[PDB]
């Protein structure tokens, strides 16, 4: 019970800060947005009325 | 209990904290602004007469 039983807790906090700091500064770049079309068609069998 | 892991263990996690707060962050971007060579104007055709 001393400042060595808090190594992996602040490894945690290290990590998540790291995350965020890696982030805030990262630049903004957009891509464009392609490969749109109408491609969702449903199939299935007909009704052939009878008669 | 085996002595020889902990250590190991205590080395490991030491070593990897070690490694996070050692990079740093830092951009040399530049700015948005223009260059704006030099131009000039120039004269449409025109007629005169008196």
């Amino acid at each position: 019970m001393a400042s060595t039983t808090r190594l992996v807790n602040d490894r945690k906090q290290l990590e998540q800060q790291v995350k965020d700091d890696a982030r805030i500064l990262a630049d903004a770049r957009g891509l464009n947005i392609t490969t749109v079309a109408n491609d969702s068609a449903t199939g299935g069998q007909a009704i052939r009325n009878v008669g | 209990p085996n002595d020889e892991a902990t250590i190991k263990a205590l080395d490991n996690v030491i070593k990897q904290i070690e490694a996070l707060s050692v990079i740093v962050n830092r951009s040399e971007k530049a700015d948005d602004a223009q260059i704006l060579g030099p131009n000039t104007y120039k004269q449409l055709l025109e007629h005169l007469f008196s």
